[PDB]
């Protein structure tokens, strides 16, 4: 099952309608059977990723004014890609500001743009699910990936065998 | 089920009893089975409407003191009516203040007054429900609305039930006249829909078509000519326009459009539309020689696939001199009317009233976003007009006795979407997105360029000018609102390098912002190839693996089609994929990794190679074989028209037919049209001769074949051509 | 989501531990997200399957002792495979007994064995899920299956969102797999498959209806230098082909009967010697006499008259190498043996002449509108792919709607295998029940000296097995719904009413139920009194019933595969309620208020019977049935080609001519009055003499309209101007 981390920027809590829009989005994702993890600071989001919380997509809001924020974004996304190298990063941003900032540096950080105060929540949700699907298909290495597509049955016929079977799990034999 | 958005003003949260009264109201609405969406700021409400949350009524509180609020109200309500044009707006206000403010301006904003600290909640609720009911009854367009007033056979088989449940029962429930009217008769709601479509699209009458623009084109042609007539044809024409020639048997003369250095088809120059020029063409051609001096009964011009828009006002006046019937194939270009950036560059300009008879043809499914096979024939009746009785015989000719209502209904709502404010707002959204993408691509290009590096650049103006200030901007640096508004930022003017159409007159052409062509490096401004380059065929393939299939592809052009179906911000993905390509190109990562499907297929050719290696080898072939020049040779001068397309088709029926190989094509007549990609317009039509032993048309085919053999998996698509035993063949007439 | 029907045998309820084991199994399946339908008798399970409960696996317990059970099992499994042909059947049985019984017969029934008192429930559950998965992968036909592996633009406007939600997102979502026009990939596989099912060498999936199909075939088979042989009873689209092609036509004139129903073209009319005479006689073809016609077309009639296509083909093969049967209303024919030898694509293909068959999939095979097939058997004068695809593309669209093509694909799947027979039989069975019910009521009323509606079908049938003879009403239903000879139109028989019809030529389609109001005598002259059908049709219209066909006394009801079982009772109920009001002469104010409000002067202080009599009186006086025959018995003189006539429209040599001034004038467009609903004149034909029967028949039709407002005749090719009939004509 798929998993999204949404990081609401600390610099935009002041603007309450942004949080509302994020909530509408979080809702749209949940409706498509996606686990959403909400986070209310870059520090918190950094700490979740600093643990080993395996996510399939990162989304974040971004005021793009304070340089303290610009850095906090670089740190967060840099942190993600340390071990979660190809996770798609969605920018939940302002069209006009993002557009003006757009350079090579930004595009290395951000994989995709979603303008949250100007777009249908369900469309963004859909785009995320799509991006998470390509991420998943690209994730696993050749052999183990192939292995994801008599069967431990013989063991189940004896009690001592069933115990062994249930302990180590069906997939071990299934391989 | 009904839906209300309540916006509590930020300026009245201070007064907590207002919020209580709104809550009492929200409660009263919920009790009458109404979905309520509460919103606590004009900013939040604006954002909900800025998404596409379909509501049936807007309510808002309003202090009416601060001017910041007065504006916030204007913005909110203005935003609502962009696409939700007639939604009733309730003011939840103070009686005294509202009363005193009441003027014309306020009444355009507010539709109804409810004094919330002074009135029963249930009464207001009732008034809202009433207002929402009238809104709903007024909402839907004629045909689709009528259809809102049986797929059983499918349920009897499992495979049929799966099909039935997948597409849904309503699709079948839309099948059958009887009160609603018939399409082919053009009666009842079908008639009302067409009368309505004509109003919206600026036509005297409209004909709803269910066989696509192919059917529309064939229909118009059927009504406008016989085999005794001469006709003037844009060489850049739909397959269906030739089809008309074969069915009609009329005698054609072609207008040859310009090309540019990237292989992109430009416009027919005015010189080519001049009466004196067309009369010379008529007297010269074997098909029309005997009918010289006869007034042509039909004329057709194509917006280009690549986004070149004619000044249709001037173009019409030129063609009007020669012919009384002018047909603009506006298949990719239905939206044009509903944004002022396209002003004067489409057929149905302003209001109808009366000139020549003008036809416009739209493919509703293409860029207006509708069910496939949906099309319109729009008509402005003038000189040489064909009345209903006469035209309907031509219409029925290419129609079906039982049409699918779901398609016709999609035509009806597509009209509704362009009608009024929604049309401007929708067309502006797509232009805005195309601009953002173009600008973003241009900025990246400068970043790489400045650092001595390569990248893809967008095909558009180099430098634009703001008229209000006089100030000049590089494209990248321009304000977005300017580019998305000012037509002159897109008009192709003489002396400009970017568009690359030698000797193009002023005030003739214009680039469509939403037809975003992108250019890979390799072609110099002078027209000759650069030192090194990146061929587009290779990029197109990379895009293909990432679920992205461009509309057009030349040697260096990749065209992306922005439409109303595009979601906001999705162009970021295009950039992200284009950048990841560049990274792999610079790194020369092995084809085994980046293009595995290719190496598996043709290991001998693409063994121990990288993506850059192939690029260089493709670009090397380009220098050597020199196909861009060979293309122009084949298209600059038309092949000799030996017999009519009809006569040529009749050879197929009589079986005077022979599959001739590429090397024996010279001196032979083509039985079917031959359309290579690029340029994607007919090199030969039916009944034309391939020409000399050293013919440029057969030449261009030879180079196309040479490319195919050198680079397997990157073969050129060519209609009218069957590849037999690895060799190019074309069906020809028997001498 | 997956679905299992478990049938607990009635013969093992005695043994309570079996039921427990089944419950353990049902539980194991539910735990694997499988919907279980428990059933406690073979009768109940038979009834669930007798409905259309789509299951992915059948399981059943089985004692295997009583022969009443052995049969009940055969019936159940036989029933499953009628329409759910490849559903895996699990036997929940005893190891020892099943083992001993095991033979070929059992293995045809049972696909898989599960020994329920001796095996883990979870293992059986797993095996089932596996079998259901393999069933699902195998289920769907090529194209629709491929399409199972974006409407966004509409959501941006409220009116668009409403439209989007109404029709559903998947319809738009349908816009490696292949192209239709190229006939590649899954589109190609679908057509190759359709050809197999429908008995053709190759099939062409069409998305512009049979109109487009007909125009396409004609485009490939003729030029303006060719002569062509045409069924006079032809689709508007067949004339359209004539205009586009510019070919030179000669028409075959079909028979009619006393009720105004179009019968078949007689063999005499298809004889080479007769057709060669027609060719030499006609002005259009005179100069091309002795030339071999390049195309030939014959229409199953709208009213249900089916040709012996085997004999008809052999006659036409003598004259032309290309024979086209317009089987638009008649795609089902192949898949029921009652129609044996009376359709184009008989038996298996292999090679004769080139034969075309045209189906409108939406009409009676039940599919999306605009769906059509061109079926081809390649023989003498065959047109290969390359040549034909040019004709195909001529009348196609560059971007076709997948939803339509997909409906064509599944419609094939529904006629393929057992489903086809079962579906066609259901509709025949229903049509028979209705016909018989209608015949019994008619006898009841008749015997009591009273009137009623009678069905148009055989008077007396014969069981071949027994030799025994039955009145239609008294016949066994199984006989009528099976035996073709109960429907073959034989010489000397009064019922069908086609004078001098040869034996073994025609046949009535059971599902095309024509019903006859009283008024027309067997001798051909009108009876003392009668009930005109126009009046009945109107009453039916008010009760949400609009018959396909309507003559003066005929009302035709169309039984299809979309019809639910038993719904014909409603037709009877409404027909009876009409009779009641007719006998009672209830005021039009009550029974037909819409009419009195519209035309009070005409229908003032009147009753339903009074109008019937006034209509029937007009019928005696004006005598329109005879005038019809006069206009259709002898064809109008063909002065110019339909193409030349259409070209007059383009050049504007056109004039709207009133009915009285029609004599001697050439028709610019075809003129099709209803009845009979086939062309009286085609484009380029002359209305004729001052005392012309064609212009005559139009005058009587107009006279009816003026006498009875609200009951006006529909006539295509006619504009009613200033209350007068006009027709677009060529300028002399």
């Amino acid at each position: 099952m798929m998993k999204v981390l949404i990081v609401e920027s600390e610099f935009l809590h002041q603007d309450t309608w942004v949080g509302n829009a994020v909530e509408r989005l979080a809702d749209a994702l949940s409706q498509q059977n996606v686990t959403v993890i909400k986070s209310t600071s870059f520090d918190d989001g950094y700490a979740i990723l600093s643990a080993n919380e395996a996510i399939d997509c990162l989304m974040f809001s971004y005021q793009m004014e304070q340089p303290d924020e610009h850095l906090s974004v670089r740190q967060l996304i840099g942190k993600l890609h340390e071990r979660q190298q190809n996770v798609p990063v969605f920018l939940l941003g302002d069209r006009e500001k993002a557009t003006a900032s757009l350079d090579r540096d930004l595009l290395e950080l951000v994989d995709e743009f979603a303008w949250i105060l100007e777009d249908t929540a369900d469309f963004i949700a859909g785009r995320a699910v799509a991006a998470m699907t390509r991420y998943r298909q690209q994730l696993l290495p050749p052999l183990f990936n192939a292995l994801m597509k008599q069967g431990g049955v013989g063991f189940t016929k004896t009690p001592s065998g069933r115990f062994y079977h249930d302990y180590y799990g069906e997939n071990l034999f299934r391989s | 089920m009904m839906k209300v958005l309540i916006v509590e003003s930020e300026f009245l949260h201070q007064d907590t009893w207002v919020g209580n009264a709104v809550e009492r109201l929200a409660d009263a609405l919920s009790q009458q089975n109404v979905t309520v969406i509460k919103s606590t700021s004009f900013d939040d409400g604006y954002a909900i409407l800025s998404a596409n949350e379909a509501i049936d009524c807007l309510m808002f509180s309003y202090q009416m003191e601060q001017p910041d609020e007065h504006l916030s109200v204007r913005q909110l309500i203005g935003k609502l009516h962009e696409r939700q044009q007639n939604v009733p707006v309730f003011l939840l206000g103070d009686r005294e203040k509202a009363t005193a403010s009441l003027d014309r301006d306020l009444l355009e904003l507010v539709d109804e007054f409810a004094w919330i600290l002074e009135d029963t909640a249930d009464f207001i609720a009732g008034r809202a429900v009433a207002a929402m009911t009238r809104y709903r009854q007024q909402l839907l367009p004629p045909l689709f609305n009528a259809l809102m007033k049986g797929g059983v056979g499918f349920t009897k088989t499992p495979s049929g039930r799966f099909y039935h449940d997948y597409y849904g029962e309503n699709l079948f429930r839309s099948d059958m006249r009887t009160t609603l009217g018939s399409l082919l008769d053009h009666t009842g709601a079908f008639g009302e829909s067409e009368k309505n479509a004509a109003r919206v699209f600026g036509a005297d009458r409209s004909w709803s078509v269910v066989v696509g623009t192919s059917g529309s084109n064939r229909t118009i042609m059927q009504a406008c000519m016989t085999d005794n007539d001469v006709v003037v044809l844009d060489r850049n024409c739909h397959k269906s326009i030739e089809q008309g020639l074969i069915l009609t048997g009329a005698k054609p003369v072609y207008m040859v459009p310009s090309r540019n250095r990237y292989g992109i088809i430009g416009p027919i120059y005015p010189q080519e539309m001049q009466p004196e020029t067309l009369q010379k063409k008529i007297s010269a051609s074997p098909l029309t020689k005997t009918k010289a001096g006869q007034k042509p009964s039909y004329s057709v011009v194509t917006c280009t696939y690549d986004g070149v828009c004619y000044n249709a006002k001037e173009a019409q006046d030129l063609l009007a001199k020669t012919s009384d019937r002018i047909h603009f194939d506006e298949a990719w270009y239905g939206y044009a009317r509903f944004n002022p950036i396209y002003c004067d560059h489409y057929a149905m300009r302003g209001e109808p009233g009366d000139g020549p008879t003008v036809f416009a043809t739209h493919s509703t499914h293409k860029l207006l976003n509708a069910l496939s096979q949906a099309s319109y024939i729009h008509v402005r009746e003038g000189r040489g007009a064909v009345n209903f009785s006469r035209f309907n015989q031509a219409y029925m000719m290419h129609a079906t006795t039982s049409p699918l209502y779901a398609i016709c209904a999609s035509n009806d709502v597509a009209v509704s979407m362009m009608d009024g404010n929604s049309g401007l707002s929708l067309t502006q959204e797509v232009i805005d997105e195309a601009v953002d993408f173009r600008q973003a691509m241009a900025r990246l290009y400068k970043e790489f360029t400045d650092e001595g590096d390569w990248f893809f650049k967008p095909w558009n103006k180099d430098v634009v000018t703001d008229p209000q200030t006089g100030k000049t901007y590089d494209f990248a640096d321009a304000p977005a609102k300017l580019l998305a508004t000012d037509q002159n930022c897109w008009v192709m003017r003489p002396g400009e390098t970017w568009h690359g159409f030698k000797d193009l007159p002023d005030n003739w052409s214009m680039l469509d912002p939403i037809k975003v062509s992108i250019l890979a490096p390799g072609m110099g401004d002078d027209g000759e190839l650069e030192a090194s380059g990146v061929p587009a065929a290779l990029v197109t393939a990379w895009l293909g693996r990432h679920g992205i299939v461009p509309t057009r592809t030349t040697d260096f052009q990749i065209m992306f089609l922005f439409s109303m179906g595009v979601t906001r911000g999705k162009w970021g993905t295009l950039i992200n994929t284009l950048c990841s390509f560049k990274h792999h190109y610079d790194a020369n990562t092995p084809l085994a990794q980046v293009m595995p499907e290719l190496v598996q297929d043709y290991p001998d050719t693409y063994a121990n190679m990288g993506i850059h290696d192939l690029g260089d080898k493709m670009f090397a072939w380009l220098r050597e074989n020199n196909p861009g020049a060979r293309l122009n040779a084949a298209y600059s001068t038309l092949p000799v028209a030996e017999i009519t397309p009809r006569d040529a088709y009749n050879a197929i029926v009589n079986n005077n037919i022979e599959m001739v190989a590429i090397e024996n094509l010279p001196g032979r007549i083509a039985a079917n049209s031959v359309i290579p990609y690029p340029p994607g317009i007919p090199m030969l039509l039916s009944g034309e001769n391939f020409g000399d032993e050293n013919s440029p048309q057969v030449g261009y085919l030879r180079s196309l074949q040479s490319w195919d053999h050198h680079f397997p998996g990157f073969e050129h698509e060519t209609e009218g051509t069957e590849i037999i035993d690895g060799v190019y063949h074309v069906m020809c007439v028997k001498a």
